[PDB]
């Protein structure tokens, strides 16, 4: 059983600096160099970077290169870019196709200069309360390294309700972008009077806060 | 100009069976291989299946234990899930490859991929609702509101603003899907405070739903 594995998620890259990442095969790729490259964001398909271990893609930026043989394949990307944020995967090609696998995957986090969010808070609307359930919404913008989100609500740190989303980085200037919200009933969010975001990042908070009856 | 597209993928209870479709333009079938492959949310990219359009040759990963049938026409190219499981819910993409008759190489085409949901909860619009700041004491000249569309299966929806005439910096969330098994999101978007109001257009293809929701 053909087994593909890369370098481990996550590898942080300097913008302007070089990264290589790594898959190594349990047994010989077709004739010893049958590996293809893909770079993959969300929300759009595959791209081929290198084919055959070492042979660039049509169209594809000189910045990447691949090397290796045999068993052991490298992919390294120069000048990195902060649209270089992406996934790769390599995929490796045997004499029975019904072989053929992709590694796991190696995101590549690409290091731009570090912003602390603004961050926003939504109360639910008139409209959602009358559902009976309702969520409120705080989004942290344009931010890098990662954050901590922690709720609370008239004091009380909230352990339960709670979903975020993260958009991939921004390919211009590497920074995030996220949704946190907290899922309540509406009586539960009637019996409360201040709702409070707080967004951490290393020994830097941003807090946001609204009380429920001055909107 | 050659190119790939998908279709077919859709919301489909656990055992019931669904086909999906590649469809070529630009170039011949029987010129190429063609190859099936996978991405399930939060998993890697998998490979399916390969049909070779000058041959006979035709390939499942040893992992499929028939799982999936390919087949072709004179224009498209099909992959047959044969009893899907919760584990098949993924976008499926369609690949062009080089070598029409035994032995592949360099995928460099590549369809937008079609999105499959198997699971046993009916098709389910959004409900969307208008994100507004509280507002402080200083007026500011800008302003950031949203739309919250919550609670629709099965994914994509796609969100708009102003019909499209208003694009600049908008932030529209990835899903997340909660325990319900409906999906939520939410997009928001700066403007100036003199611009105002400013509509979000949501759509959900699977139920043909369009709503538009005027934010204050
Ligand atoms: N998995 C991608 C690698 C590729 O498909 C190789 N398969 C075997 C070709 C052999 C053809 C030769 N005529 C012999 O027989």
């Amino acid at each position: 059983a053909a087994v593909l594995t890369q370098t481990p998620s996550p590898v942080s890259a300097a913008v302007g600096g070089t990264v290589t990442i790594s898959c190594q095969s349990s047994e010989t790729v077709y004739r010893g160099d049958w590996l293809s490259w893909f770079q993959k964001k969300p929300g759009q398909p595959p791209k081929l970077l290198i084919y055959d271990a070492s042979y660039l893609a049509s169209g594809v930026s000189s910045r990447f290169s691949g090397s290796g043989s045999g068993t052991h394949f490298t992919l390294t990307i120069s000048g990195v870019q902060c649209d270089d944020a992406a996934t790769y995967y390599c995929l490796g090609g045997y004499y029975d196709d019904a072989d053929d696998t992709f590694g796991g995957g190696t995101e590549v986090v690409v290091k731009g200069d570090p912003v602390a969010p603004t961050v926003l808070i939504f109360p639910p609307a008139a409209d959602q309360v009358a559902t009976g359930t309702v969520t409120i919404v705080c989004v942290a913008n344009k931010y890098f390294p990662d954050v901590t989100v922690t709720w609370e609500v008239d004091g009380t740190t909230q352990t339960t309700g709670i979903e975020n989303s993260k958009t991939p980085q921004n390919s211009a200037d590497c920074t995030y972008n996220l949704s946190s919200t907290l899922t309540l009933t509406s009586t539960q969010y009637n019996s409360h009077k201040e709702y409070t975001c707080k967004v951490t990042q290393g020994t830097t908070s941003v807090v946001q806060s609204f009380n429920r009856g001055d909107c | 100009q050659e190119q790939l597209k998908e279709s077919g993928g859709r919301l489909v209870a656990p055992g019931t069976p669904l086909t999906l479709t590649c469809t070529v333009s630009g170039f011949d079938i029987s010129d190429y291989a063609m190859i099936w492959v996978r991405q399930a949310p939060g998993k890697g990219l998998e490979w399916i299946g390969i049909i070779y359009g000058g041959s006979n040759k035709l390939a499942y990963a040893k992992w499929a234990k028939g799982r999936f049938t390919i087949s072709r026409t004179s224009t498209t190219v099909d992959l047959k899930i044969t009893s899907p499981t919760t584990e098949d819910t993924a976008t499926y993409f369609c690949a062009r490859g080089y070598g029409s008759m035994d032995g592949y190489d360099r995928l460099n085409l590549w369809g937008q991929g079609t999105l499959v949901t198997v699971s046993s909860g009916q098709p389910k619009g959004p409900s969307v609702f208008p994100l507004a700041p509280c507002c402080g004491d200083t007026p500011s000249s800008t302003v950031t509101l949203g739309c919250l569309v919550k609670g629709y299966l099965p994914e994509p929806v796609t969100v708009t603003w102003n019909s499209g005439t208003l694009t600049n910096g908008v932030r529209t969330f990835p899903s997340v899907r909660q325990s319900s098994g409906l999906y939520s999101l939410s997009s928001v978007v700066s403007v100036t405070s003199s611009s105002q109001p400013v509509t979000c257009n949501v759509a959900h293809p699977a139920t043909n739903t369009k709503v538009d929701k005027t934010v204050a």
